[PDB]
């Protein structure tokens, strides 16, 4: 439930301490939690709002020019002077014009021209500092089994660095405990939050720092004084005797441009979401149990009120109905083939299926992971039992294929966090983390710095080079240049 | 250029294609895309199924360019001669036909 | 915009049934098929919601069914407090509201 | 519980404008959706469109699209349709209607159980 | 400004896409097959250029290559 | 201001052509709309500006 | 859109000045010294490519430059 | 498939590009291509329109 048909959820099962599995949480998709004795969870990041952030440096995309005026000297004469140069909300520009006998001044040097013109701004894109407080993930918990298609069953998490752990209280089944790293999620304090007309993005500090455009530091309030003031005024030069003044227009699809790479973010109120990030939280199923054992099995008839459903995954899901009254009682399903032998096959993800009313008619709802085979979904305990039949396509090799290439696009996008995907812990993952921590440091200064384009070419040369260098840097270029088209062809 | 009022439709995995009534207009947007779909969304069945969304497109900046034939293109020529002239009348442009 | 029957009878204590008809974008692609229940001077009360299922305190004798572009609600052991309007209601591919015609029951 | 109830009746002459609140009790407010339903007498129901209680979304019928307007007051728990430019064809009762807003604070797609609950309703009279 | 430097240098990695994610490839790509569509001599000077510049062949088409490439955006 | 032809005709924004006569016709339209797709859900539509 | 390619290719030659004509030459120099500058590792990853490739030091040292230049702009 | 009132639109050599009001409207196939023409046929230029 609520990971069913995300296709990009992820299945973590396995529990090596009989406790906590460290799981990385992303916007994308969702985590499928399955220990030996305990419910199915499934766990998703579902927000990330900012609040309250600090101002800094609003840019002046969209400039506008008042009243310009000008002023020349003969040319043996001082420097053209304007009252205006000494006000700073005038942009003032110096230049040399033709001069003499025709101009009423009695000489043929060139003379000294100087015009000032007001600025005035207009639009004001501003930035805003994201600082590792006012930030809040928001993690909704859902459990299976006896879960009608359509709470005590559901949860929702606030976790923010005030509060990194919290416990989910699931009545019945007990309380799930998430221990979580807020802080280190998504390198924030790199991140600035940028406005320009009602659109919000995340953009990298470096990138809002070189940008040219007028510029003032700090929270805005009343005409500000406006830094550079130039990029966005243009004093261009007439025949040898004038000087007009322009100013670009509006610079703000050149912005729009500029920001390719950076992420979209929406605001309602002060409050900005986010909509993509990462966080890792730590699993304590220590206090979990299972509602469900210690009932008696149902014995009635069951119908199928759908059918039983091919998630993408492979998994099946089926809505079973129920017609007796036995109160809450196990659900015999399984997963089988030769109806002589009913011998288990497969694997059922799922919990004890129960159901919980005691009603004439109830539904359910429980997923299966049956076997590469043809197989017949079988439930119920004898001579009623309603059979389906159903057909899986992959095969073993191509699951482990597509589970290689899952991993490859995790650690892609998650760095060296992907190893903490299954980080029960041993020394094996630890060590693997630490080399790969030091070869994405190493990367990440030499290259990082392209972006599909770069990559794709310098890729491409370093596999020539490593091809033909002849030496025992080949297998350094061809492993640098695999790490680079990887990182591209995952797109 | 302005945006105004989107639409959209989808349709269940094993299905057609969607298509809004305002695909047939030239003067909206559309785009068409894979979504997530199935049983809980309430269509049963659990592949991709497919979105199209569609805005209406306005413009209210426009930019035009002009071609310019090498005919009906006139110089105008200036001429003046030394002489007589006194330093006055070197920039004073004025009935000069006399 | 559902073709709904103008009216249906019934004797209390047999089954009957009745049908919505709707398109391939409605009622023939979705599973998003309501019946509606409005006794003359209440509100509409949800009877059935994703065409089989149906909410916590009604009675069993509610049942839904779907065959290719046509919902059919089905009231086996037809009771006294039975006789309303039974209106039937899908959401649209385009992401509307559409509701049937109406249908008044009478238990005679 | 959940309670959805909406102001009284009122009579209007046509070329006029009505607005109805629809206030809300027993549950988060921010986090439904609103739907305005109209029946007119004896005759099937209508939708006319919905509002997103959380960031303020809505969405009209094409029968209604210059018609009608839908907004809300949080703070209050309210939401209001205005219908402006009335017609003896809009003598009819108005029902508001409840539906779950995604967890993600969208309203994309809607819950199977659409409308849970319902408003007494509120007879306007076009004379 | 004229610079505005470009923020897919940063570009900030998550499973969701970026803000223009569709239209990196195709940009470049026109830009380069634009310009040079334009001005197709070029192609002769920078094969010429090349050839006098490199002793071995591919080292000469890696010229060619890189010539072609650094002309179009004069950078 | 005065331009090149091949300049003015190699820009990647919608343009009518020539004769405006009522509701204007704008050919591309693919270059001042951008269409992002949310989380698996939804889609969105933008103008760049 | 993202393209938009330069006029700077058929610029306009005659006795008065341009539109913008004070920007040109800065423009790909602080585009240049700009990127260079934020990102210092790439100096040294084009170094060893440069190295690796080209017989003579002159060679060599153009393909540093050259992928000095065609990095920042992507081209 | 069927056909029906056939129309066209053409320009001098010198001029924009030939536009049909009908090239709105997603129910006509629309094709664009050159002519030669001038000054016999009412275009004082020579080129193909």
């Amino acid at each position: 439930i609520r990971c069913i048909g995300v296709s990009n959820r992820d299945f973590v099962e396995g529990m090596s301490g009989g406790t906590w599995v460290d799981v990385v949480l992303e916007h994308g998709g969702c985590v499928t939690v399955m220990a030996q004795d305990k419910p199915t969870v499934d766990i998703e990041l579902v927000t990330t709002t900012v609040s309250n952030m600090a101002e800094v440096r609003s840019y002046c995309y969209e400039a506008s020019i008042s009243d310009m005026a000008s002023d020349s000297r003969c040319p043996t004469q001082g420097e053209a002077y304007l009252d205006k140069q000494s006000d700073t909300q005038y942009v003032c520009k110096r230049t040399l014009v033709d001069r003499g006998w025709g101009n009423g001044c009695g000489l043929f040097g060139k003379g000294s021209l100087v015009t000032c013109a007001k600025f005035a701004c207009s639009k004001k894109m501003t930035g805003k500092s994201i600082q590792p407080e006012n930030l809040e993930y928001r993690i909704m918990l859902s459990v299976h089994g006896s879960q009608h298609s359509g709470d005590e069953n559901r949860a929702k998490v606030e976790i923010t660095p005030n509060s990194p752990r919290a416990e989910a209280t699931l009545g019945g089944f007990g309380s799930l405990g998430l221990d979580c790293e807020p802080r280190t999620g998504l390198d924030f304090s790199d991140l600035y939050y940028l406005t320009m007309n009602n659109k919000h993005w995340l953009v990298h500090k470096e990138w809002f720092h070189d940008i040219p455009l007028p510029w003032h530091a700090g929270a805005d309030t009343g005409t500000p004084h406006w830094n550079n003031k130039e990029a966005l005024v243009e004093f261009k030069d007439a025949h040898a005797k004038r000087q007009t003044v322009v100013v670009l227009g509006s610079q703000e699809g050149a912005v729009h441009t500029a920001l390719a790479g950076a992420l979209e973010a929406e605001m309602d109120g002060a409050k900005g979401r986010l909509s993509s990030g990462h966080l890792k939280c730590r699993l304590k199923m220590d206090k979990l149990r299972l509602k469900g054992v210690s009932y008696s099995l149902c014995t009635a008839a069951f119908t199928f009120t759908k059918i039983p459903a091919e998630t993408l995954h492979g998994t099946v899901t089926v809505e079973v109905q129920y017609a007796g009254t036995d109160g809450p009682c196990k659900v015999p399903a399984q997963m089988a083939v030769d109806m002589q032998t009913l011998t288990p096959v497969g694997r059922l993800i799922t919990a004890n299926p129960v159901i919980t009313e005691s009603t004439e008619n109830s539904k359910m709802m429980l997923e299966l992971d049956p076997p590469f085979g043809d197989s017949y979904i079988v439930i119920g305990v004898g001579e009623k039992k309603i059979t389906h039949h159903w057909h899986r396509s992959g095969s073993t090799i191509g699951k482990a294929f597509e589970a290689t290439v899952r991993g490859a696009k995790r650690m892609a996008v998650l760095g060296d966090t992907a190893w903490d995907f299954g980080s029960v812990g041993g020394a094996l993952n630890s060590l693997g983390k630490g080399i790969h921590q030091i070869f994405g440091a190493a990367f990440k200064s030499l290259f990082g710095g392209m972006s599909w384009f770069s990559q794709i070419l310098i890729g491409t040369l370093l596999m020539w080079l490593g091809l033909n260098t002849k030496n025992g840097s080949i297998s350094l270029m061809c492993l640098a240049l695999g790490g680079v088209l990887i990182f591209l062809s995952t797109a | 250029a302005s945006i105004s009022d989107m639409a959209s439709d989808s349709r269940c995995p094993t299905q057609g294609e969607a298509y809004l009534d305002k695909q047939s207009d030239t003067q909206y947007v559309c785009k068409r895309t894979l979504v997530d779909r199935g049983w809980g969304n309430g269509c049963g069945l659990f592949g991709k199924g497919s979105l199209v969304t569609c805005a209406k497109f306005a413009c209210s900046k426009k930019m035009t360019g002009k071609s310019i034939q090498p005919e009906n293109l006139e110089y105008r020529i200036m001429l003046s001669v030394h002489g007589s002239q006194h330093s006055g009348m070197i920039v004073n442009d004025t009935g000069h036909e006399t | 915009a559902l073709t709904q029957p103008a009216s249906v009878s019934g004797s209390p204590g047999q089954s009957i049934t009745i049908s919505c008809t709707g398109t391939s974008s409605d009622v023939g692609g979705f599973n998003y098929v309501s019946w509606f229940q409005q006794h003359p001077g209440k509100a509409p009360k949800l009877m059935l919601y994703d065409v089989t299922s149906r909410p916590s305190g009604v009675s069993s004798r509610f049942s839904g069914s779907k065959s290719g572009n046509t919902a059919s609600l089905t009231i086996s052991g037809l009771q006294a407090e039975d006789e309303a309007d039974y209106y039937c209601s899908s959401h649209t591919s385009r992401g509307t509201w559409v509701f049937g015609g109406g249908t008044k029951l009478t238990v005679l | 519980e959940v309670q959805l109830v909406e102001s009284g009746a009122e009579v209007k002459k046509p070329g006029a404008s009505v607005k109805v609140s629809c206030k809300a009790s027993g549950y988060t407010f921010t986090s439904y959706a609103m739907h305005w339903v109209r029946q007119a007498p004896g005759q099937r129901l209508e939708w006319m469109g919905w509002i997103n209680a959380g960031n303020g979304n809505t969405k009209y019928s094409q029968k209604f699209q210059d018609r009608v307007t839908i907004t809300r007051d949080t703070s209050a728990s309210t939401a209001y349709m205005e219908l402006s430019s009335l017609r003896s064809e809009d003598t009819a009762i108005y029902y508001c209607a409840r539906d779950k807003v995604d967890d993600y604070g969208d309203y994309w797609f809607p819950t199977l159980w659409y409308f849970d609950y319902w408003g007494q309703g509120t007879l306007v009279t076009v004379s | 400004a004229v610079t505005l430097p470009s923020h897919s240098t940063r570009k900030l990695q998550t499973r969701s896409q970026t803000w223009l994610e569709s239209r990196e490839y195709t940009k470049h790509l026109i830009r380069v097959e634009n310009w040079i569509f334009r001005n197709p001599g070029f192609a002769l000077a920078a094969a010429a250029i090349a050839w006098l510049l490199g002793s071995s062949t591919s080292q000469k088409v890696i010229y060619l290559v890189m010539i072609l490439l650094i002309a179009p955006a004069y950078s």
